[PDB]
């Protein structure tokens, strides 16, 4: 299957005292494997999956240096963007950035991406061509002019099509025993009476990996969405995920309802 | 922009009274990232509650998992108490083991 490596950065200015909070986490597909938190003790990029542990000292030095320089660039940029939007030095603001690459089943680059946000809204994004920028407003347009002049897109493209893809293939071979394994959902249904003639049937998908899943109810072979409730997929806290969908049914009529589960860990789900 | 948290309180494993398990509070869909999440037993605050490293979804809204080891019982009430700029008072969501 295809695989992705993604890094997520968040900087939050702290106007009352100090510098911004900066948190960075890296993922291979849905497995977090590194983190940096400016409020933590190490002041180092830290391992979060057993298979990255083996990386030598320069790996950890270079990754620590990189994500520290990014926190300082974000510190400056919080100042800059505050100026662009003409906002006061009193309020706290946020820059977030997500970047990464996907590879297909043979490990070749499929796509790269790098986009950021200012206070939870799109600010500037690298297009899929990895050559040009999408500026959401006029402050990001100013950034887009500076970056076209400096040919910043070129550097991102070289990283996303090279380094990003090379290390993701390395990680995939190194943590293959979990990263290239699917944990199909363990499923069961529960029945809860809602009165002396209605009941909720809840269909549970538990302990699965990757997180992507589709849970749906059919009544007599046709998809039902009325009287159903679908929760947001949530982490189990052990690297796997959970989801359920429920329907309210007339008691006695439960055999008409089937829950249909679709997940990568399943050969032809239904 | 500001966005209010979604909240799910649930155990990591099937809850069985008397068996040790983990209580989770998943807060997601919120912006800004500053938030206060407490896990509660019979109204009091549990002390060594842990959380994941802040990350966010495609629409840039954040999520965090708060968790602590616990044992479900017949009479203890567990809940998650969340406070955020978008809320005029803290939101308390009681743990229901069926969801």
């Amino acid at each position: 299957g295809s695989h992705s490596m993604r890094y997520f950065y968040t900087s939050v200015s702290r106007p009352g005292r100090g510098e911004p909070r900066f948190i960075a986490v890296g993922y291979v597909d849905d497995t977090q494997f590194v983190r940096f938190d400016s409020d933590a003790a190490s002041q180092r990029m830290e391992p979060r999956a057993p298979w990255i542990e083996q990386e030598g000292p320069e790996y950890w030095d270079r990754n620590t240096r990189n994500v520290k320089a990014q926190s300082q660039t974000d510190r400056v940029d919080l100042g800059t963007l505050r100026g662009y939007y003409n906002q006061s030095e009193a309020g706290s603001h946020t820059i977030q950035m997500m970047y990464g690459c996907d590879v297909g089943s043979d490990g070749r680059f499929l796509r790269g991406y790098r986009q950021d946000a200012y206070d939870g809204k799109d600010y500037i994004a690298l297009k899929e061509d990895l050559r040009s920028w999408t500026a959401a407003d006029m402050a990001a347009q100013t950034t887009k002019h500076k970056w076209e002049a400096a040919h910043v897109a070129e550097q991102w493209r070289a990283y996303l099509e090279g380094t990003c893809v090379e290390w993701l293939r390395r990680y995939l071979e190194n943590g293959k025993e979990t990263l290239q394994r699917t944990d199909a959902p363990k499923t069961h249904m529960t029945h809860h009476a809602v009165s002396d003639h209605e009941a909720t049937l809840r269909c549970w998908a538990l302990s699965f990996y990757p997180a992507e899943i589709t849970l749906t109810w059919q009544r007599d072979g046709e998809d039902q969405t009325q009287d159903t409730e679908l929760v947001e997929t949530r982490p189990a806290g052990d690297g796997t995920f959970q989801k359920w969908v429920a329907v309210v049914v007339p008691s006695g009529q439960e055999q008409r309802y089937t829950c249909h589960v679709q997940h990568e860990g399943l050969p032809k789900p239904l | 922009i500001q966005r209010t948290p979604k909240i799910q309180v649930y155990s990591r494993h099937p809850a069985e009274n008397g068996k040790s398990n983990f209580l989770n509070c998943y807060v997601s869909g919120f912006h800004p990232s500053d938030i206060e999440v407490d896990l509660l037993k019979n109204g009091e605050r549990i002390e060594k509650v842990e959380h994941s490293d802040l990350s966010f979804s495609k629409d840039w809204s954040f999520y965090l998992l708060y968790y602590t080891e616990f044992t479900p019982t017949e009479k203890d009430e567990y809940a998650c108490r969340v406070n955020h700029v978008t809320l005029s008072q803290p939101k308390i969501v009681k743990w229901d083991r069926d969801m």
